[PDB]
C-alpha cells in the first residue's frame, strides 16, 4: 500500500472476495474441489482436527458433485449476445487494420469484444486502455488489474484524474524458462492534459518512465484520459456488482446439499439385511459367519426371527431440497438449463421477454459504448473519421427466418421503408445470405441467366 | 490466477521496512537485475592497471633497462541460497472467528513477496557494508560531540572518497539518523536553515538521502548503538536473481494432521562493485552472516575511487 | 449564525435506515450475511450471548441462502423500461454535447437516464442537478445526497425555496491514498431569484463561499431553482414510497425460513439406524462400536430388536411456508422469476398488463418529466431552443415484429396516416433497422441497381 | 504476521528446519450509545408569548446537531489519546525541560514510527499548545522565523496542525494542566453512525397546562486503526471516562507504524 504504484483501493478489497469466487465458479469442478474449505465446512471441527475426521472430509468432498450451472449460464448468455457479428458502422478500409488484429496477435475485435461481454457478464467490469506505440492499440485489462482511480470535479465537470492498471508480461530470454515480467501503467490527467508513466518490474523493481503526453493527429494532446471503464452497471470508475451472484451462491449451496446427498446414496443407499433374533449359537452352528442370499439356496432362521431388507428410500428431504435449489436456480436465471418434461406456452413469453433479456441488453449496450468511444480514441490517433459505431447484437431470441419473414422484408425493402443494406444485414442476420451486400450487387449487375 | 484473492479483512500485516529501493528510488546505486547462471559463482576477468606504465628516463645514460608485466584481475559474485521454513497451514480449523483459513496459501503469497524483497535489500546492505569496511573505506564518528552531525559528516567521508567524491550520488541510512539530521536543522547553530528548508532530505551536495530501517544499518543498544549509514555509487551493489522459485504443498496425513505444509527455494546472486568474495575464506553458500563477515570479502580494483561506496559510523 | 449546513430532515432520517436496508437487498448475499444478526433473530438470546451459542449462530447464518429476488426485480423492470434508447425530440447538433458527455464524465445521457430509473425503481428517490461550468452539466444527486429542502409559497405558488445536497469526489494530490472530502451546495430562491453557494471544508473549517446568482445566455437570471427530485408517485420534494418494501420484506422472511430450513436438511436429513432393543453386551460382543452397512455385509440383532431408519420426510410444514412467501413474491407482481412449469392461455395476459406494468408507466413518466426538465434548463442556460422533449421507452413486452405487424405499419405509412420518422421508430422497435433514418433516406434517394 | 519467513539455505546439506504456524487477530470497534435528557416543550408556554409551538422542536434540533457532533467528536479523540497511551506511542516534553510546543517536540514525535514517518498526516491539539507555539516563534531564539512567516498553521513538515477546544484533550487543572498534542494517520480514528435515532415527543394531561416531552436517543460505532476495545476489562455500554482509561485498550498490530496515532503530552 502506502504511496505505491501498486496500491489498491479499498473498494478493489472489497470485491476480490467475490471476484475470485466467481472466478473458481466459472472455472469448473476442480477449482471447487481444491478450495472446498473455502465453500463446504467440515461436518465436524473436532474431528477435522483429527486424522480420521479429515480423511473422512477428504472422502465427503471427493463423492460430492458440482452441477455447474453457472458457466453454462453464462456461456449461453454469451451465445445470445453473440450472434452473428457485431455491426461496425463508418470506413472499413481506414479501421481495416484496427478490425483485423486489435492489439497485433492477429486477434479480431469481435473476439476481444467477446471477451469483453464475458467478463461483464460474470464479473460486471473491465477495461479498454488504448494506446499508441505508427498504430493504436486497444488492450483489453481485467477486473482485477484496475486497482486505483481517482474521481474530481473540475469546472463543474466529473473527470478522472488517475487510473493505475497492473499488467503482466512473458520476459524473452535465450532460455526456455517463462518467467513473467509485471508491468504498472500510470494514466494521469493534470490540468486537463494527459499524461502516462510507465512502471517496469524485474525481480519486484521500478524501472520509472519521465511523463510523456501522447498526441493526436493534429497534436494538442488530449482533454479525458483514453480509458474506459465498463460494467454491468454502467461505464463508471465506480465499482459495479456482478450479475453471477446470485446464482453462484446457489451453485454452492446446491453443491454442499449434493455433498451430503451424496454421502447418505453411498452409506445407506445398499439394502442390508438386519438378521433380528439371532442367537450365537445359531451364527456360529449353521450360518459360520457367511449367508447365501441368491434365489438358488434358502437360508434357514430359528422362531422370532425377522429378517428385514433395510435401506433410504427416494423422495428425501434433502433430496427435495437440492430440488428447490435447482428450481430456484432455473427461476432465478436466464439461459442456464433445459428441461424436456417442461412445456411452455408460445407467444406468451414474448411478454417476458423484455425482463428475462435484461442483463443481456445491458451489457450489449454497455460494450458497445465502451468500444465505440475506444474506436472514436484512436480515430484520434489516426486522425480518420470521428463518427463511428460498433454495434453489437441487441437481437436475442436469434433463430433462422421463416418464410414468410423473408418475404415481408423484401416487400418492405422495394418500397423506400427499409434501407437495402439493412434488409441485407436481417436476410444475413435470418441465415439466408453470406456474401457481402458489395459482391452481391456487383455479382447480380449482370443479366439473368434465361 | 492465484485461488482468492486478498479481501479486505485479510490485511495482513505486509511489513514494517521500505524495501523500494532499487533503480530509479535509488538512482542506480542499487540494481536488482535477472538473469539466471549456473555453478556458485559467476566471476569475470578484466585487465588490471599497470602501475609503472610511465617512468622517468635519463637519456644520456643507456644504463640497465626495466622489465614489466601485465595482470588480469578477477571480478566475482557470490551466489545466496534463500528459503521458507515450512509453514504449518491450519487444517480447516481457525474458523470460529476467521471467516475461512484456506486463503493461508495466498497471505502466504504475498507476505513473502514483501519478505523476500526486505530479504534481498538487507543481504545486500550488510555485503555492502562488509565489503567497505574491509576496503578501508569506513568513516567512524562516535567519540566526536553528540555522534551525528548536519553535513560535516558526509563531507568527511565525501573526504575519504577523494578527488572523485563526485559520482557518489546516494545515501542509504536507518531513520534514527535522518531524525538526528533534522534534530539539528530545526535547532540550527549555524543560522543557514530557514523555516521553510529545514525538512530538506539531501546533504548541501546534491545527494538525497533514501530511509530505511534494514537491521544491517544498526547493531547493539544504548551507548553501543551505532547507526551506519553507507553511501553508494552508481551501480555499487548487484542484486540478481536466478529466476528459479520453487515451492510444494505436501499432505503429511499420517502425522496427526494432514498438516497442510508450504516450502519455498529461490537463491539470487549479489556482488559488491570493486570487491570479490573469498569463497576460499567464507563458503559456497554464504549465510546473512558470512556475508556481513569482513575478510571474506576481497578488494580488486587498485584505486578506492573506483570501489564503489563508503560506510559512515555514527552512534 | 446556525452554520448547520449538514442538518437533514427528520423525515430524511427515518427514511435513511429503510434506504440502507434497500440497497443491502439489492447487493446480495454477501451484504445480507454480513448483517443477519437484524435479519435473522437468534433462536435463542440466552445462548446468544454465550460463547457456544454465537458459534451455533455463525453455523446457522452460513447455512442459509438469499434468495435474493429483489435484485431480479429490479432488473427486469429496469429491462423492460430501457429497452432500445430513449428518444430525444429536437435540434440534436446543438445538443450533442449534452447527449454524449452528460456530465463531462463521457456517459451519454441514456446511461444517466437509466441509473435514475434504477434508483426512481429500488427506492423511490434521485436528483437531477444542472449548472454552469462554456457548457451545462446534468448532475445526479444520489437519493441519500438530498439532505435538505424547504416549500414556502409565494403569491400563492409550489415554489421551493431551500435546497442542500452533498456532492462527493476525491483529493487531486500526488500520493495514492484515496481521501474522500466533500462539498455542500446551497440552492437558495429569495424573491423569485435562483442564488447558490458552496462550502467546503479544510484544514479544521468550514467555507463559506460568495453568493451568486448564475444566469441564462439571454441573462435575466432564473426564476426556479434549476434542481428536479423525481421518484415514484411524482416529481415532490416529498419522500416517495420506495416500491420495493414489500419484496425486501418477503425476502427476508424468506432467507430466515431457509436458514431455519436449511439447518433441518443440515440435522435431521440424513438417516440413522437407530437400533431399539439392544443391550450394552451384544454391542461390545460383536458390533464394537462399528457397524459395517454395505449389501455385501449383513448384520444380526438380539431378539426383539428393531432397526428403524429415520430422517426428516418432505414437503414439510417450513418448507411449504417458504413456498407460500415466494408465490406472494411472484404475486406483488414482480418480475422476479420465470416459471417452466406454468402455461398460461393468451388473450389474457394483455387483459392485466397494464396492471402488472403500473409502476413501470409511471416511473417512465416521472423520469421523463424529470429529465425534459433538465435539458430545458440546458437550453435556456445555452439559450438555445426550448421546445425539446425526452421521453423514454413507454411500450414494454418489446418483441420481434411480426411480418403481418411490419406489413401493417408499413401500408399505415403508405397512407398519411402515420409519419416516417413514425415508421421508423416502430420497425427499429421492432429491431427491423438499425442505420440513422436520415443515412436511410441518403441512401435510398439513389435510383435502384436493377 | 509471520516473523521468520525467509532462512538462509544449504543446498549441499540435508538438515532439519522447524516449522511455522499461521496466527490471526481481532480488530475491535465498541459502540456507544447517547441521548438528551426529557426536555419539556408545553404548548401553553409558547403560545402566551404567541410563538409557533415547533419553534421549540427547531432549536432543541440545531442545538442537538451541533452538541451530536460534538460529543462524537469528544469521545473520539479521547479513545484515542486512550488506546495510543495504551500501545506506548506516547512522548512526554513536560519532563524534558521546560513542556511547551516547540518544532523539536514535532520532530520528537515524528521519531516513533521510525522510517514510516511520513503517514502521519495531521496534529489534533488543544488551542494552548498553539498559542504556545506561536510565542515560541514570535521570539524566533533560533532564527527560523520573519514577521512574514511567523504563523504557520501547517507548520509540522506541512502537517497542518488542527485546533479543537475538546476537554478530553486537556486533561488537567491549575499548575498540573498537561495538554495533549496527538497526531493521526488517514483512518486513525473510526467513527460509524448506527442510524438508530429515536425522538419521540410525549405529551401528558391532567395538569393545569398540556405538557410535552422532548426525548432523542441514538448511538454510534467507535474504534481506532491497529487496537481493540477491552469488554472484559471495560463495559457493555462505555461512558466517556471509561474509554479515556489506558489499559482498557491493547495493541493488535505487530508494529507500532500500523497502529496510526502518536500522542505528545505537553503540559
Amino acid at each position: 500500500d502506502s504511496n505505491n504504484i501498486k496500491y489498491v483501493r479499498e473498494d478493489a478489497k472489497k470485491m476480490h472476495k467475490l471476484w475470485a469466487h466467481i472466478r473458481m465458479a466459472m472455472e469448473g469442478s476442480r477449482a471447487i474441489k481444491d478450495n472446498a474449505k473455502e465453500f463446504v465446512p467440515h461436518p465436524d471441527n473436532t474431528k477435522a482436527t483429527t486424522p480420521e475426521g479429515v480423511a473422512r472430509y477428504k472422502a465427503y468432498i471427493e463423492r460430492a458433485v458440482w452441477y455447474g450451472a453457472s458457466a453454462n449460464t453464462v456461456d449461453g448468455m454469451l451465445g445470445q449476445i453473440f450472434a452473428r457479428d457485431p455491426v461496425f458502422t463508418g470506413p472499413e478500409d481506414k479501421f481495416d487494420m484496427l478490425i483485423n488484429d486489435v492489439d497485433g496477435s492477429g486477434l479480431s475485435i469481435h473476439q476481444q469484444a467477446r471477451d469483453s461481454a464475458e467478463d461483464a457478464l460474470s464479473l460486471g467490469r473491465g477495461g479498454l486502455f488504448v494506446d499508441y506505440s505508427a498504430r493504436p492499440y486497444i488492450k483489453f485489462i481485467a477486473a482485477e488489474d484496475i486497482l486505483n482511480w481517482r474521481e474530481r470535479w473540475v469546472n463543474g465537470a466529473k473527470r478522472t484524474t488517475l487510473l493505475v492498471f497492473r499488467e503482466e508480461s512473458d520476459a524473452d530470454d535465450d532460455g526456455y524458462q517463462i518467467y513473467k515480467e509485471e508491468v504498472w501503467r500510470e494514466l494521469r490527467l493534470v490540468d486537463g492534459t494527459y499524461w502516462q508513466r510507465t512502471w517496469r518490474e524485474n525481480d519486484g523493481q521500478l524501472y520509472v518512465d519521465d511523463w510523456i503526453s501522447p498526441t493526436k493527429a493534429d497534436g494538442s494532446q488530449f482533454d479525458e484520459i483514453p480509458f474506459v471503464i465498463f460494467g454491468s452497471k454502467n461505464n463508471d470508475p465506480t465499482i459495479d456488482m456482478p450479475p453471477m451472484r446470485d446464482l453462484v451462491e446457489l451453485n454452492i449451496a446446491h453443491f454442499r446439499n449434493s455433498a451430503d446427498y451424496e454421502e447418505a446414496c453411498f452409506i445407506c443407499g445398499q439394502p442390508t439385511l438386519f438378521l433380528s433374533g439371532l442367537t450365537e449359537h445359531w451364527v456360529k452352528n449353521v450360518l459360520g459367519g457367511a449367508v447365501v442370499i441368491g434365489s438358488r439356496d434358502a437360508v434357514p432362521l430359528p422362531v422370532n426371527a425377522k429378517p428385514e431388507l433395510l435401506q433410504a428410500e427416494g423422495n428425501g428431504m434433502v433430496k427435495e431440497a437440492m430440488d428447490q435449489k435447482e428450481r430456484q436456480m432455473v427461476a432465478l436465471g436466464a439461459k442456464l438449463i433445459d428441461s424436456d418434461k417442461t412445456q411452455r406456452t408460445f407467444g406468451e413469453a414474448s411478454m417476458e421477454a423484455a425482463a428475462q433479456n435484461s442483463v443481456l441488453s445491458r451489457v450489449s449496450k454497455n460494450v458497445s459504448d465502451a468500444y465505440t468511444k475506444a474506436l472514436r480514441w484512436a480515430a484520434m490517433f489516426l486522425g480518420l473519421d470521428e463518427k463511428i459505431e460498433y454495434e453489437l447484437n441487441s437481437d436475442f431470441d436469434i433463430n433462422k427466418m421463416s418464410p414468410e419473414e423473408l418475404a415481408a422484408v423484401i416487400s418492405a425493402w422495394q418500397s423506400n421503408a427499409i434501407s437495402f443494406t439493412e434488409m441485407r444485414w436481417q436476410i444475413k442476420k435470418g441465415g439466408r445470405a453470406y456474401l457481402e451486400d458489395e459482391d452481391m450487387r456487383n455479382e447480380s449487375e449482370q443479366d439473368d441467366p434465361l | 490466477q492465484v485461488f482468492n484473492d486478498w479481501a479486505y479483512k485479510t490485511m495482513s500485516e505486509v511489513l514494517d521496512q521500505q524495501v523500494e529501493l532499487f533503480n530509479g528510488a535509488t538512482r542506480g546505486a542499487i540494481i536488482l537485475r535477472s538473469a539466471g547462471n549456473t555453478g556458485d559463482l559467476s566471476e569475470a576477468a578484466f585487465w588490471a592497471k599497470i602501475q609503472g606504465l610511465v617512468r622517468p628516463r635519463d637519456p644520456y645514460s643507456n644504463a640497465d633497462v626495466a622489465a614489466k608485466d601485465l595482470r588480469q584481475l578477477v571480478d566475482n559474485t557470490i551466489k545466496v541460497a534463500s528459503g521458507t521454513p515450512p509453514i504449518n497451514i491450519p487444517p480447516s480449523m481457525l474458523r470460529w472467528i476467521q471467516k475461512n483459513p484456506q486463503e493461508a496459501g495466498a497471505v502466504i503469497g504475498q507476505q513473502l513477496a514483501g519478505d523476500t524483497m526486505q530479504d534481498m535489500l538487507n543481504n545486500g546492505l550488510a555485503a555492502g557494508k562488509a565489503a567497505f569496511t574491509a576496503g578501508g573505506a569506513v568513516h567512524d564518528i562516535s567519540a566526536a560531540g553528540t555522534g551525528l552531525m548536519t553535513q560535516r559528516a558526509f563531507n568527511a567521508a565525501q573526504r575519504i572518497f577523494g578527488d572523485r567524491s563526485t559520482d557518489i550520488q546516494v545515501w542509504v541510512s536507518h531513520s534514527s539518523p535522518l531524525f538526528d539530521l533534522y534534530d539539528n536543522a530545526l535547532a540550527n547553530a549555524e543560522q543557514l536553515y530557514v523555516f521553510g528548508t529545514v525538512n530538506v532530505r539531501a546533504d548541501a551536495f546534491g545527494r538525497p538521502i533514501i530511509i530505511t530501517d534494514s537491521p544491517a544499518l544498526v547493531s547493539g543498544a544504548a551507548e553501543t548503538l551505532r547507526h551506519s549509514t553507507l553511501g553508494l555509487t552508481t551501480g555499487a551493489i548487484l542484486i540478481e536473481q536466478n529466476q528459479d522459485f520453487d515451492s510444494t504443498v505436501v499432505d503429511g496425513t499420517g502425522k496427526q494432521n494432514i498438516t497442510r505444509q508450504y516450502q519455498a527455494e529461490w537463491s539470487y546472486n549479489l556482488g559488491v562493485n570493486g570487491y570479490a568474495y573469498d569463497i576460499a575464506t567464507g563458503g559456497k553458500a554464504p549465510n546473512p552472516t558470512a556475508l556481513a563477515t569482513a575478510a571474506n570479502w576481497d578488494k580488486i580494483s587498485t584505486s578506492i575511487k573506483d570501489t564503489g561506496g563508503v560506510v559512515l559510523v555514527t552512534k
